[PDB]
Parts: structure tokens; C-alpha cells; sequence
């Protein structure tokens, strides 16, 4: 049994797979986002300039986004910031085991910036508390 | 959110007779800080809106002494003990805890 | 003395635009808040939205889905609103209230003007 | 109960620290060119209150980047249009004579020259008018020929000028005073932080500022060291003194061709009547304005003191005259009558002759130039007078019956007026705080 | 109560509070280091570039920092390093409720580099422990 | 006693002693990556944009490996994935305390891909037996 | 290489004429033909 | 930091008896190894100076067999059975566990 549904299926493979089935083609994902143009006049010359930067920018800005969150150094992180119900009134198998992920966040999409509004807030609110203990 | 009813739609009163108004919160409003916000705003009928007690154990300047505002956590009351032509008017409860600083549903005191 | 100068009254017509002006006299304009009340005759008195006149952050009530532009100019000590395009039903007069301290925030609704009356027509 | 350590991230710190900015203009050009990123019209601009800021006027290098930066748009829209290497041909010249007012009397020269036509192997005679500042008796040739020859300005790229904001790149941040009394440097009570400064109109003078922006309540005069005469005195005013300039010649362009696919524009034959080219400023207006100044430039020198006024000390064309760009047509003009009067302790306009000089030469780099094409009809200005740049007199006896004259002209001045506000400071997010800490150790 | 000291306070804006104060307020601050240049010849190509990779730079310099120390991925960690007392004779109140923060970088700025020295070595012997106890 | 295999020892300078005394000498090797060109026309233009991106871009590609690892944030970190003996048939203290570093990796660089072919599936493996526990 | 990977149980949505691919190489060769032109002789004397 | 301190200023000795110096540290000298790193330096009067006891239990190459190092901890002691030319001088006790690597206060061996 060499196939299983893992990192083999390809990047973006498991755009195609549920979302549960998803999940574990995460790191497949993280790995192109930087590598590429490793090996190496104005055309294409500030044209690579250009693209190098822009692709080392793109990704510090979702680091940096995961570590005002805390979530960061860990792939796959929660905090304990409860959700407006409202959003999806769906069940846990009625959204990781039936469905596909692409479609998903167009669905949400409009809530990003209220559920990112919710994650920083809970995250200073959790080192507040920590500060509390701490003293 | 946190509605603000208040029983009185209408109140009858003669001049020289003891009035009661009361307001209601859904939800407690005592703040973490260990205060209540709660504002009690007669509207006057076309003039500016103008508050008469704040911090309902705490009152306005200006004091009028048959006002006595008191309540706390549901509960909000203001008592007065004679009525003037001031007094006719409409009361309004505002909480001032939570978002949104909802007003009150409003209390109208007329001569029938 | 603290005092919110309002304008009299606007008439204005379907398919315009409003300046609706607060001035500041007598206090410190950027610290205090501002917010704006609707007063109905008919109707009890409704939260429209606030403007902080510092750092410039605005908030807008549940039920305008973000249907006003609030503005406001440090120099002149001034506050604007923005409807925008508003319609009939919503002809009646506004008031630009001072709010309380970001710290404090007790004495909010501490002052108020005299309103200008919007009859769109 | 020894208190430790704690690492604090995003602490608001301040640092004085100076780099490169960035362009934003509002919705060809030379400034913009429709490259400068545009900016948000939300100018999101915040109070800092129960804090104070030390601003260094004429050590900001906003000051010097801009001065920099204009001077490279200037380079670079000058490259792709015709060069003129060849008009330093010999020019056979003549007066001009038809209906000539007797004050312009011999400043137009008609001038004839043998330059090239597009074809290699054949030439052609060609007829143009020239400015009496533009030629040189050897009959003539061009002022800039034995320095290096210039192209021509571009005809479709206007030199008209556009406000500009200028915005730090992230992690840096600008700060602005708003007190009404601000002088040069010192501290301000009303510190205040903008992502981008407001439109900079890069519009250029020697002796008065035009379309600046004015001060708030009352005329500023900000200075360094005063008793110092080698410094320049910069002046504010608070409301605008309205200034009317027109060129009432009715002038007329020709097009030559000098090379394949490459055209030069001459003057002539000009129609109508020969007048000189003035200004007109309100005399009541100036007279009032002029008061103002006197009586907050009063506060800083002596009471019983007679201040006088009078033009410049002579020099250079370029710098003992006032000069702008209205029109793309450039105006050299004599401001004698702005400062003939005396002011002692306790008829609707001037007409100002000015003069046109149709070969340019720009910032003191004296290996560059520009030609500026004519246009046709008559060139109407309306601007405004926000401020002057005076200059301090030596010999003074015993401080007694100070004058002042117009001078400077140094171009960084200029946008020193507009940029006295704006420093940039640098973010250190990262900070120590002591307290009664211990780690959870694993 | 909609007006609690927060981050609608405004960029940069605690540095006219107290410390005490301006705590609740460093979040607002991490989000305006890398964008507002977003959206977009020699003028204004080379010098975008140069601006961008200077910011970026900038920033990292700052996560590497806080990645040596261990406190990389909470907006506010802390170490068991004890500190020299002599450096402020202070108390808590008297450092964080009393005082702007402004004017306190520039009295201890001439050991910043004298505390920094003591964080790391800390955070590299908190290692060494774990490798024993790993061990 | 001042002298102590320590960081004093210079930028590589633990390059010639053995592996287990290179252990302390981990943190002045981190700090040379980025600084160095702080201070500052085509020539040496163009030239020092192209150099300052790839070291920021060099930097980030271990940051972002060590992050999908689970090891971001420690300098010296380690999973509990094991590896094929076959690789290394060596005691800890044939390792450590008897050879130096910089031929060692030049004997398992053949492996270099193999094993880190095993850390990030153990580390998502490790996310989700979190989730599992999370749920 | 060209490692090619299909996407099944997806769709995708392609807008012909509106990608500016073909807009970036318009553009992208104009700029090589005017590099490779400026290094050789020019005909000036020619138009004789 | 730890201070080395000797209780002979001045120690009047003949030739032939037995001499007593030692020397105080303010803080123990055990070092984590296991060792006490403390050196004994006679330094004589114009000359470069010279370590007579390293590691105090260890002695120095020229054994001379009428010095004896002794000592741990806190106390640091040297016997010498009998007194010759070179006796006399200035002995220096230094630590070497700790930053400074400080020297001692200096004892003094004079005949009056
Ligand atoms: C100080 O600010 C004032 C305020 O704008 C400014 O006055 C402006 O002057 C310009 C120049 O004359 C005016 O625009 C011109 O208007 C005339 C008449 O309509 C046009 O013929 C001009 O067109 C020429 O220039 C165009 C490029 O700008 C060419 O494309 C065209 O083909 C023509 O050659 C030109 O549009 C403008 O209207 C006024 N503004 C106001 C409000 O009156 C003044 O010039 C400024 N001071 C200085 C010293 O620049
Ligand atoms: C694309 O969509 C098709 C839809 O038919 C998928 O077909 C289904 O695929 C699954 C696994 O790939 C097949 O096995 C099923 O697995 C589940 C979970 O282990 C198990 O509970 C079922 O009993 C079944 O064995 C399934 O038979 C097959 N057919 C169906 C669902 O009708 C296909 O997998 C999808 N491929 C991708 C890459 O998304
Ligand atoms: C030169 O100075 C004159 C004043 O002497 C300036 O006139 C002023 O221009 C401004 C606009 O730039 C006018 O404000 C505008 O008012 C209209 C309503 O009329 C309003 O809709 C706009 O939003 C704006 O607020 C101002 O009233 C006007 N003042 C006078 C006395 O005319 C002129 O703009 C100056 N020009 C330059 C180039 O600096
Ligand atoms: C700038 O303009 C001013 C005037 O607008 C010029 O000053 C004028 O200079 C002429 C030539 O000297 C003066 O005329 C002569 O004045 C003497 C004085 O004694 C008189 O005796 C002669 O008969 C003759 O009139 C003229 O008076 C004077 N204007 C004023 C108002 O005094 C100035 O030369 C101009 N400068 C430049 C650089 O263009
Ligand atoms: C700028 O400095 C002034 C100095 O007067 C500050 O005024 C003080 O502000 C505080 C809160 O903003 C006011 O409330 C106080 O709060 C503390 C803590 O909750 C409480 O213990 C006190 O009893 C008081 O209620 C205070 O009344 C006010 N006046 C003072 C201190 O005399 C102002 O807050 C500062 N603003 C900023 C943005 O830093
Ligand atoms: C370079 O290689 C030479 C090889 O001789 C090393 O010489 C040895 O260095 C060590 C420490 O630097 C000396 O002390 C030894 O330390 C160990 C561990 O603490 C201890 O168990 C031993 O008993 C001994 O005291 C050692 O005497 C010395 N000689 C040898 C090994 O024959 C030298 O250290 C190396 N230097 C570098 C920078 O790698
Ligand atoms: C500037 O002011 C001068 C002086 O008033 C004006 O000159 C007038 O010109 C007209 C012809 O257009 C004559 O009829 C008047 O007699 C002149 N005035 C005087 C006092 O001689 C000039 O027209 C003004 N120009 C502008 C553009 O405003
Ligand atoms: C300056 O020129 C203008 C236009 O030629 C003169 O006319 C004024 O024009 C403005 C509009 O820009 C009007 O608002 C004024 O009412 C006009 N004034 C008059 C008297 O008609 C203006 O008078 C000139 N001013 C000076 C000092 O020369
Ligand atoms: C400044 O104004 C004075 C007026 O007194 C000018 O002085 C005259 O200048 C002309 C030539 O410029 C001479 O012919 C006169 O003899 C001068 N007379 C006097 C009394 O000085 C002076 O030239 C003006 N200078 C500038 C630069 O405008
Ligand atoms: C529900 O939505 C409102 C805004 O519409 C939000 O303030 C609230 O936090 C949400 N509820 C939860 C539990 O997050
Ligand atoms: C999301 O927003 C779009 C437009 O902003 C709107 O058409 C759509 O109905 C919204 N969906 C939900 C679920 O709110
Ligand atoms: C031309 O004008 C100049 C101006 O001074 C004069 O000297 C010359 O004599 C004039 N020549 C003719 C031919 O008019
Ligand atoms: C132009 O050429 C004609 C024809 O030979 C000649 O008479 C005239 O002098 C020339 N003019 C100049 C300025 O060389
Ligand atoms: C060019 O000629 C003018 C005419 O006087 C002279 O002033 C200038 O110095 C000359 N320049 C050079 C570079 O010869
Ligand atoms: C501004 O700076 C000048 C020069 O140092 C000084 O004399 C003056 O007192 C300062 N303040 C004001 C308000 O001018
Ligand atoms: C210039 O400044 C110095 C000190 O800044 C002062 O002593 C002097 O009087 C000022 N004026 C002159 C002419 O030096
Ligand atoms: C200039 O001179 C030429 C040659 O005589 C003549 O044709 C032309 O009309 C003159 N131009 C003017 C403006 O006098
Ligand atoms: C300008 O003001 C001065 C000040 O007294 C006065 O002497 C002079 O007559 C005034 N001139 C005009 C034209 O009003
Ligand atoms: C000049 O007079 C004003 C009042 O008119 C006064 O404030 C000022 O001090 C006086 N100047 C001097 C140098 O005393
Ligand atoms: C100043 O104006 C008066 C007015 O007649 C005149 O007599 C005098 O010559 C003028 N002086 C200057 C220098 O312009
Ligand atoms: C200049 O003269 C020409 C001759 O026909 C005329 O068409 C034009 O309108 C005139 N220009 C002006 C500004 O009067
Ligand atoms: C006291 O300062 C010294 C350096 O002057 C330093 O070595 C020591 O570690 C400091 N004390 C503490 C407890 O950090
Ligand atoms: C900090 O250093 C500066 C100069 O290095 C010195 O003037 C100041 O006194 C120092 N402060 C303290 C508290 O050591
Ligand atoms: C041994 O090597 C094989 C590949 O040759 C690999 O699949 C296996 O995981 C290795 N053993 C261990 C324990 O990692
Ligand atoms: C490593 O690989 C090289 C070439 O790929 C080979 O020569 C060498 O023998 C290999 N070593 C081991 C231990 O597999």
C-alpha cells in the first residue's frame, strides 16, 4: 500500500480533494513560495530584482501575520477564540469530508478581516493573562 | 444587543404627587471596573437633549432635589417626589457598557 | 464654555450631497469623542455613528452597512458627516454630541449643540 | 522578587534617521509622468498629545531630496527630443522696426542663418526673431554656443507644475508641528505623524514665492541665526497678495525641420503691436502686506529702528531678478518698484517692466540648458504672493535704521517653506522592560 | 463603553500615554512595518526596490533578534534573566504608570547592547538544560 | 578562568575544534548573515540590490525550512523522528568528541534530501495527533 | 523537467483576451528589439 | 568582585625557622570542572615575576621541597620549613575562577 492520499499527490494537488484530505498535503504547499529562481543590462534585470522581492515580501507578511497571531513556528494552529455562528451554521462532517476547499473561502471571504479582528485581540489577551500569572 | 424597555408608555400625574419611571436591561451592565454608566436623559420637547443623571448612584449638577435616581444591575429607577412642568417630558435610559451605547425605548410623562 | 456650533437648517434635494458641519469652541478637540444623534420627533433617539478626532478611527452602526463617510480637520476643530445620498424617510434633524475620553469614557454625552434640520425634498 | 527582564515588540520609539522617500501623485508630464504610485484620498492624519519633538529646519534632508530628485525628472525629460547642435551657425542679424514701443527700442533682433534642412547634401536660408538676451556680437551667435549646446523642451511636455506627495516606505514615519507660533527650530506642544505630506507645488522663484502655501494666523519669519547677515530671512505671509502677469505680444511659431525627423520651432513673424511684458500687483494690498511684515519683523529688532527697503545688490541676471515659468515661457523681470519705500515708527496696480529670455540655463550646473519653444498668442497669469526671501545687509553701525534687500535665489529655499514641518523619524520596535518575571521552564 | 484605551488609539499613538498603558497598543504597531507600498525607467524603479528590500530587511533583522532570544512568535515574552539593579532603582509603579515610554529608551539606550548580552546566553544554557533533561 | 570555549573563539572559529565543543559556538554564526552592509549609478547600484536580496533571500529559505520542521524559534531543536541506523553506525561519543564537524557533513550529504524527507512529515504527523487531541 | 500536474474534480475559469500574458510579451520583445538595435551604426548620412 | 586578601603585611623571619603565609577569598573558588585554579607567585624585587604554585595541591617544575601549598575553599595557605635569599619577597595569591582574574594583596618578607 504505497498510495496514500499525501505530500505524492502534488503541490496543489489536493485542491481537487476534500478538505479534510487536504490537510495533509500542507507542507507540499509552504515549500514553493520561495525557491524557484535560486540560480541566476535592464530587461530582466530589475525584472528579477522586482519578482525576488515581491515573493520574499509576500511571504513575510503571512509570517509576520502568524506572529501577531501566535500561531507561528506551528503549521497547523488554534487559539481559543470562539466564532460567530452565523457565518456557516454547517456541521464539522458537513464541511471537512463534503466539500472542496476552493470554494469554501469564497464563501467566507467577507469575513476575513472580522475573523482576523478577533485572533490579535485574543492572542494580546492571552500574553495579558499570562503577564497576570507571570507576576 | 441589549435592549432598554421601560414599563411607563404613559404616566399621569398632577401637579404636587410622587412619579415613578423604571427601565430595564437584558443582560447586566456592571463593568468589569465595578461601575455602571447607565445615563438617565430627559429630552425636553424641542430643546437640546440634556442629561439629569449619570452614574445613576451619581447625580448631575445643577441637583434637583426631587430626582433621586437609584438601581443596579437589571434594575433602574428614578424617583421624584413633586411634579413641575420640567418634569413633563420624555425619559430615556442609556446604557453605557456595552456596544452599541443603545438609548431607551422612552417614557412619556402627559397630563390627561 | 463647551459648545458644539451646529447649521440652522439644509434643504437639500434627491441625488445631492450634504456638509454636515460640528464646530469645536471652548475645549480640547482631540481627545474628547464625537458621535452623532438622530432626533426624531416620533421616534426615540438613535445611535448614527462616532468619529474620534485623533488617530481618525472610525465606527459605523450594525444597521448603515457603512452608508456615511466621516471626516474631521484638526487645524479648524471641525467634524463632518457624509449620508450619503440619504432619502426622505430619513429627513430630520441630527446632533453632533461630545463624547468622554478612549480612557475614562464616563461623561460621555456630556454636551450638545442644537442640530440642523435635513429635509430632503 | 528581584524584578527581571521582559522583551517588548512594536514599543512606539523614535529614532532620528534619514533615507530615501517615495513619489505619490493625485489622478506626458515631467513630475508625475504617471509613474508615482497614486495616493488614497484619505490622508489619515493623527494627534500625539502629552508629547513634544524637536524639528531641525534647514538640516532636513527632505530639503535635499527634493532639491535631487527634480533635478534627475528634469534630466530625464530633457533626453528624448531634438537636440539644436546645429544653430550656432554664423546669424546674420537686424533691428526690428515695425511699430516698436520706444522702451523695447533694439531687444528684438531679426536674424537670418544658413542652417540645414533635413536633406544631408542640401541647405536653407531661414529667418527668425530672436531676444536681445540670446545673442552676442562676435554679426551673432548664440549666448550658449561657446558653452555646451542644449536640446529643446519637448513640445507636448508641459512644465506646469503639479503637486506632489511624498511618503516614507514602511517602518519609518513623518511628524509635523501644528503650533501657529512654530519658528525654525525648537520644540512643539503639537506634534502630529502623516503617512504622506499634502501637495507640493515644485513651482519655482528667486524673490517672491508663488502659489506656496501660506501660514496660518500671522506673517512667520523663520530664521536661523539673525544677527548674522550671510543667512537668508524667509517670510510667510497669512493672506495672498494677488499677482497679475501677462506677455501682450501676439506671437507666432514657425516649425523647421533640421534633420530626418527631427523639427526645430522658431519665433516669428509676430502680428500686432511691440509692448513689453508686465506684471501688476494691487498697490493697497502690497502697501498693507508690506506693513504686516514690518510690524512682526519689528518684534525682533528694535523699536525706534527705521526700516527701509530697496532692490537687489546687483549680479547675474539669474539671481538679481524675479523669475518663473508661467506658460512654459520664462520671465526675467525687474522688481525695483515692490521695495522703494521707508517706514517710519508709528493708483489700483504697479506696472512691473520684465524681460524674456528665450535660452535657459537652469540650476548653477552650468554644463546644462533648454530650449523653451514659443506659444502662440498672448500668455495670461494669475498667482499668488505668499512670501519673499530677503537678505540681511552688512556695514550696519550700531543697529540702527536696518534694511533689507531681495535676494538668495538658491532653489532650496524655496521648497524650505513647504518642508519646515516634515522630519522623518525612524520605528525601534524592540525594547527592554524590567519586572518581576520568570519563565515557565520546561 | 466603546472608548477603552485600545488600538483605535491610533499608530504610534501611546507614545503619549504611559507604559502601562501602551501595552495593550503593540499590535498596532507590528502591522505597519512591512506594507503600505503594495500596490505600484531609472527615478522611482531603482528606489521602490531599494526601499522595499531596505523594509524588509529592517524587519528581519528584528525577527532573527527575537529568534536567538527564544521570544520569537509572542508579541510579549520574557526570559529568567535577572538584571543589573543598578541600571534603574525604580519600582513598578514608578516605571509604568507614572511615565512615558519616550523618554525611557533614551536613559537605558547606553546598555542596550550590555542586556542583549545576557538574553542569549540564557536562552542557548535554557537549551542546554532541555538537552540534559532530554538526555 | 576567562578562558572558555565560548563565542570568543571568532566567526568560525569552532570550525576546528571538535563537534560537541561547536555546540556553543552556534549563536556568533547566526549573527553574520545579515549585517555586514548596514552603511551605504549602475555600478555597485545594481550590484548591492542583487547582493542584499540574496542574502535576505538565503536567510529566509532556512527560516521558512525550519519552520515547516516545528524547530523555528530554537536554535537547537530536534523531533522525535528517528533515522535508518545504516546512514551512521557510530557511538555519540565516536561523534562528538573526537572529530570535526566539517568533514562530516561532506559523508552523509548524500542523505542530506533522505532526511529531511522524514522531519517534515513527522512534524505534520505531530500536528495531527494535536488535532486529534485537540478534538 | 516540465513536470505538468493534472487537478482532477476542479475547474478553473480562463478569460481569453483579457490575460495579460499576451500584453506582457507585446511589450517584453519591443523592449529586446530596441536593446539589440542601439549597439550598431547608425544611418544619419544616408538621407543624402 | 572576590577580594584577595593576606594577613601578612610584614613577617620578620631568620634563617632556619619555618614561615607562615595565607591568603582569603571572599567568595569560594570551587569552579564547576572541579578545581581550584589559584596561583601562588613569588615575585621577586626587580625581576619578572614567577609562579611558584599552580593548581595549589599541584607545585610548580624546580620543586623546592620546603615550600608546601595547601589550602581549599576559602583558606589558601603556604608553609615553608626554612628561609633562604629567595624567601624574601613579595608573595601574590591569584585567583582564576572568576572575571577578574585578580591578584593577591601582597604579603611582605623583610629581616628587621
Ligand atoms: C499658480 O497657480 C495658478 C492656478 O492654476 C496658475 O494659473 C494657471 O495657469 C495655467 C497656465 O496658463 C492655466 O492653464 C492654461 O490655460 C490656458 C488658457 O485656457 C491654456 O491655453 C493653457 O494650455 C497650454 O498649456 C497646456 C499645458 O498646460 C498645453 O497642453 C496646451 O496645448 C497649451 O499650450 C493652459 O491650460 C490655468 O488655467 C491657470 N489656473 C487657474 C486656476 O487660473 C499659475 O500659473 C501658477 N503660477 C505659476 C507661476 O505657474
Ligand atoms: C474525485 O471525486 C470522486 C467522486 O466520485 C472521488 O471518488 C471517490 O474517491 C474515494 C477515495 O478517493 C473512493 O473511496 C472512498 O473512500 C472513503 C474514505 O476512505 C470511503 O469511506 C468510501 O467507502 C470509499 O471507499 C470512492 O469510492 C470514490 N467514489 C465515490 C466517492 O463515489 C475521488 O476520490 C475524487 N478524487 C480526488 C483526487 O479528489
Ligand atoms: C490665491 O488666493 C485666493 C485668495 O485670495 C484663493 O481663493 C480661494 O480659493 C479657495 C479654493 O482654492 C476657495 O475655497 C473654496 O471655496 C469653495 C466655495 O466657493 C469650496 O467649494 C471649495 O471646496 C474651497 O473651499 C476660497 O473661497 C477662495 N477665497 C477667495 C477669497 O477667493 C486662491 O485659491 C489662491 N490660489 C492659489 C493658486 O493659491
Ligand atoms: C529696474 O527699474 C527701475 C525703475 O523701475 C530702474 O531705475 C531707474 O533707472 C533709471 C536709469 O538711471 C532712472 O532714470 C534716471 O534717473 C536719474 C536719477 O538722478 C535722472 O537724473 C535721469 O534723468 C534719469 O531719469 C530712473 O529714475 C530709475 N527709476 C526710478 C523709479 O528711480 C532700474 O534701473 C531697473 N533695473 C534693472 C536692472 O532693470
Ligand atoms: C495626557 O496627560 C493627562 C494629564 O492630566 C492625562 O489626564 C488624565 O487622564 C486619565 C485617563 O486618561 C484620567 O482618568 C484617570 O484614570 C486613572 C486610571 O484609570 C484613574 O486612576 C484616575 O482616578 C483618573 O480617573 C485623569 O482624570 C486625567 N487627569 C489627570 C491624570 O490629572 C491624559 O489621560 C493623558 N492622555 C494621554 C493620551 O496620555
Ligand atoms: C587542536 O587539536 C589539538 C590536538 O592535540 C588539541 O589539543 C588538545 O586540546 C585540549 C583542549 O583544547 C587539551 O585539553 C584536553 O581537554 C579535554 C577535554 O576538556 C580533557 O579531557 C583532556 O584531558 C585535556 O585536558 C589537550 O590537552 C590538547 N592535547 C591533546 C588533545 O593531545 C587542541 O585543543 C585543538 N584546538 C582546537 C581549537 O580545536
Ligand atoms: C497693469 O496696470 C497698468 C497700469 O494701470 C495698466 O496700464 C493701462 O493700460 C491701458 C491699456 O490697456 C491704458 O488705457 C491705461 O491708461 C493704462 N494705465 C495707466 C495708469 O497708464 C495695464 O493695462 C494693467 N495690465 C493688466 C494685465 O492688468
Ligand atoms: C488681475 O487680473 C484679473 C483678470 O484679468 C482682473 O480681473 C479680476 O478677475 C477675477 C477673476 O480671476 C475677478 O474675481 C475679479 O472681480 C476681477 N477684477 C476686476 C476689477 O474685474 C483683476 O482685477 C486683476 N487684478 C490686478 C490687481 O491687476
Ligand atoms: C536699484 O535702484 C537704484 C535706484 O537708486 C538704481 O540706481 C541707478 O541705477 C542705474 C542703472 O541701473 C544708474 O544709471 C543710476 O545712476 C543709478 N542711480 C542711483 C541713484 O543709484 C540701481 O541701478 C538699481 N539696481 C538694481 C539691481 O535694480
Ligand atoms: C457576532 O457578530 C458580531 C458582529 O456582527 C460580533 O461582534 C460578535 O463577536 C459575533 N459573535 C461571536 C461569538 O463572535
Ligand atoms: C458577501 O459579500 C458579497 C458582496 O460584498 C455579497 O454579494 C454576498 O451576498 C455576501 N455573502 C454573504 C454570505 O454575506
Ligand atoms: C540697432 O539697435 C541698436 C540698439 O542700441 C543700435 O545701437 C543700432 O544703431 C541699431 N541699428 C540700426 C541699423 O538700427
Ligand atoms: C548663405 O548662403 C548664401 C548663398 O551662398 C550666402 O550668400 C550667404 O552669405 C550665406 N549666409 C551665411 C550666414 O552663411
Ligand atoms: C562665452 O561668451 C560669453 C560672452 O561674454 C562669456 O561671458 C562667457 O564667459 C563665455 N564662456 C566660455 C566658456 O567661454
Ligand atoms: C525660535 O528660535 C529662535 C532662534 O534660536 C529663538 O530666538 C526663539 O526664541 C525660538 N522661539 C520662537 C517662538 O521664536
Ligand atoms: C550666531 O550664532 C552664535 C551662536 O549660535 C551667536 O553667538 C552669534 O551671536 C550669532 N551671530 C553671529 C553673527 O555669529
Ligand atoms: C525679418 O527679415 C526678413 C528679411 O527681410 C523679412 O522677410 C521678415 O518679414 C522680417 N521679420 C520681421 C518681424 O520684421
Ligand atoms: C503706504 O504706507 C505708508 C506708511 O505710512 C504711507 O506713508 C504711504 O503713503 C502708503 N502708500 C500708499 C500708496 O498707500
Ligand atoms: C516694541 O513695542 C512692543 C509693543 O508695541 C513691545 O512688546 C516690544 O517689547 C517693544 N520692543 C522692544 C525691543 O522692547
Ligand atoms: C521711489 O518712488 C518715488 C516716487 O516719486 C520716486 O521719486 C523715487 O525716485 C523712487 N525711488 C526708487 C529707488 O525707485
Ligand atoms: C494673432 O493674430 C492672428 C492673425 O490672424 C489671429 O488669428 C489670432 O487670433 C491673434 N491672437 C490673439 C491672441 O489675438
Ligand atoms: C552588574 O553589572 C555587571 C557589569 O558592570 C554585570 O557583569 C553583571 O551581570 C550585572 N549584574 C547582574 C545581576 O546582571
Ligand atoms: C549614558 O551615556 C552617555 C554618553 O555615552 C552619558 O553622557 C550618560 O551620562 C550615560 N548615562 C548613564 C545613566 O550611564
Ligand atoms: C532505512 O532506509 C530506507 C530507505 O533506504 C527508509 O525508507 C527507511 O525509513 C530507513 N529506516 C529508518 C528507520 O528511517
Ligand atoms: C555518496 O555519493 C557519492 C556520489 O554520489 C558516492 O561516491 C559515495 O560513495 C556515497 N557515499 C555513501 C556513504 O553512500
Amino acid at each position: 500500500a504505497v498510495g496514500i492520499g499525501a505530500v505524492f499527490l502534488g503541490f496543489l494537488g489536493a485542491a481537487g480533494s476534500t478538505m479534510g484530505a487536504a490537510s495533509m498535503t500542507l507542507t507540499v504547499q509552504a515549500r514553493n513560495l520561495l525557491s524557484g529562481i535560486v540560480q541566476q543590462l535592464t530587461v530582466w534585470g530589475i525584472k528579477q530584482l522586482q519578482a525576488r522581492v515581491l515573493a520574499v515580501e509576500r511571504y513575510l507578511r503571512d509570517q509576520q501575520l502568524l506572529g501577531i497571531w501566535g500561531c507561528s513556528g506551528k503549521l497547523i494552529c488554534c487559539t481559543n477564540v470562539p466564532w460567530n455562528s452565523s457565518w456557516s451554521n454547517r456541521n464539522l462532517s458537513e464541511i471537512w469530508d463534503n466539500m472542496t476547499w476552493l470554494q469554501w473561502d469564497k464563501e467566507i471571504s467577507n469575513y476575513t478581516q472580522i475573523i482576523y479582528g478577533l485572533l490579535e485581540e485574543s492572542q494580546n489577551q492571552q500574553e495579558k493573562n499570562e503577564q497576570d500569572l507571570l507576576a | 444587543d441589549v435592549v432598554m424597555t421601560q414599563t411607563p408608555l404613559t404616566l399621569s400625574v398632577t401637579i404636587g404627587q410622587p412619579a415613578s419611571i423604571s427601565c430595564k436591561s437584558s443582560q447586566s451592565l456592571l463593568d468589569s471596573d465595578g461601575k455602571t454608566y447607565l445615563n438617565w436623559l430627559l429630552q425636553r420637547p424641542g430643546q437640546s437633549p440634556k442629561r439629569l443623571i449619570y452614574l445613576v448612584s451619581k447625580l448631575d449638577s445643577g441637583v434637583p432635589d426631587r430626582f433621586t435616581g437609584s438601581g443596579s444591575g437589571t434594575d433602574f429607577t428614578l424617583k421624584i417626589s413633586r411634579v413641575e412642568a420640567e418634569d413633563l417630558g420624555i425619559y430615556y435610559c442609556w446604557q453605557g457598557t456595552h456596544f452599541p451605547q443603545t438609548f431607551g425605548g422612552g417614557t412619556r410623562l402627559e397630563i390627561k | 464654555q463647551v459648545q458644539l456650533q451646529q447649521p440652522g437648517a439644509e434643504f437639500v434635494k434627491p441625488g445631492a450631497s450634504v456638509r454636515m458641519s460640528c464646530k469645536a469652541s471652548g475645549y480640547t478637540f482631540t481627545s474628547y469623542w464625537i458621535a452623532w444623534v438622530k432626533q426624531r420627533p416620533g421616534q426615540g433617539l438613535e445611535w448614527i455613528g462616532d468619529i474620534y478626532p485623533g488617530s481618525g478611527y472610525t465606527n459605523y452602526n450594525g444597521k448603515f452597512k457603512n452608508r456615511a463617510t466621516l471626516t474631521v480637520d484638526t487645524s479648524s476643530n471641525t467634524a463632518y458627516m457624509q449620508l450619503s445620498s440619504l432619502t426622505s424617510e430619513d429627513s430630520a434633524v441630527y446632533y453632533c454630541t461630545r463624547g468622554g475620553t478612549t480612557f475614562v469614557a464616563e461623561p460621555w454625552l456630556a454636551y450638545w449643540g442644537q442640530g440642523t434640520l435635513v429635509a430632503v425634498s | 522578587e528581584n524584578l527581571w527582564v521582559t522583551v517588548y515588540y512594536g514599543v512606539p520609539v523614535w529614532k532620528d534617521a534619514e533615507t530615501t522617500l517615495f513619489c505619490a501623485s493625485d489622478a506626458h508630464n515631467v513630475w508625475a509622468t504617471h509613474a508615482c504610485v497614486p495616493t488614497d484620498p484619505n490622508p489619515q492624519e493623527i494627534h500625539l498629545e502629552n508629547v513634544t519633538e524637536e524639528f531641525n529646519m534647514w538640516k532636513n534632508n527632505m530639503v535635499e531630496q527634493m532639491h535631487t530628485d527634480i533635478i534627475s525628472l528634469w534630466d530625464q525629460s530633457l533626453k528624448p527630443c531634438v537636440k539644436l547642435t546645429p544653430l550656432c551657425v554664423t546669424l546674420q542679424c537686424t533691428n526690428v522696426t515695425n511699430n516698436i514701443t520706444d522702451d523695447m527700442r533694439g531687444e528684438l533682433k531679426n536674424c537670418s542663418f544658413n542652417m540645414t534642412t533635413e536633406l544631408r547634401d542640401k541647405k536653407q536660408k531661414v529667418y527668425s526673431l530672436f531676444y536681445r538676451l540670446d545673442v552676442v556680437q562676435i554679426e551673432y551667435r548664440l549666448i550658449n554656443c561657446n558653452t555646451s549646446a542644449c536640446t529643446q523642451a519637448c513640445p507636448k511636455v508641459s512644465f506646469e507644475p503639479i503637486p506632489i506627495h511624498y511618503c516614507a516606505p514602511a517602518g519609518f514615519a513623518i511628524l509635523k508641528c501644528k503650533d501657529k507660533k512654530f519658528n525654525g527650530t525648537g520644540p512643539c506642544p503639537s506634534v502630529s505623524t502623516v503617512q504622506c505630506t499634502h501637495g507640493i507645488k515644485p513651482v519655482v522663484s528667486t524673490q517672491l514665492l508663488l502659489n506656496g502655501s501660506l501660514a496660518e494666523e500671522e506673517v512667520m519669519i523663520r530664521s536661523e541665526n539673525i544677527t548674522n547677515n550671510a543667512k537668508n530671512i524667509l517670510v510667510q505671509f497669512n493672506t495672498p497678495v494677488q499677482i497679475n502677469c501677462t506677455r501682450p505680444n501676439n506671437n507666432t511659431r514657425k516649425s523647421i525641420r533640421i534633420g530626418p525627423g527631427q523639427a526645430f520651432y522658431a519665433t516669428g513673424d509676430i502680428i500686432g503691436d511691440i509692448r513689453q511684458a508686465h506684471c501688476n500687483v494691487s498697490k493697497a494690498t502690497w502697501n498693507e502686506t508690506l506693513g504686516k511684515v514690518v510690524k512682526q519683523l519689528r518684534k525682533h529688532f528694535g523699536n525706534n529702528t527705521i526700516i527701509r527697503f530697496a532692490n537687489s545688490s546687483g549680479g547675474d541676471l539669474e539671481v538679481t531678478t524675479h523669475s518663473f515659468n508661467c506658460g512654459g515661457e520664462f520671465f526675467y523681470c525687474n522688481t525695483s518698484g515692490l521695495f522703494n519705500s521707508t517706514w517710519i515708527s508709528n493708483n489700483d496696480s504697479i506696472t512691473l517692466p520684465c524681460r524674456i529670455k528665450q535660452i535657459i540655463n537652469m540650476w548653477q550646473r552650468i554644463g546644462q540648458c533648454m530650449y523653451a519653444p514659443p506659444i502662440q498668442g498672448v500668455i495670461r497669469c494669475v498667482s499668488n504672493i505668499t512670501g519673499l526671501i530677503l537678505t540681511r545687509d552688512g556695514g550696519s553701525t550700531n543697529s540702527t535704521t536696518e534694511t533689507f534687500r531681495p535676494g538668495g535665489g538658491d532653489m532650496r529655499d524655496n521648497w524650505r517653506s513647504e518642508l519646515y514641518k516634515y522630519k522623518v523619524v525612524k520605528i525601534e520596535p524592540l525594547g527592554v522592560a524590567p519586572t518581576r518575571c520568570k519563565r515557565r521552564v520546561v
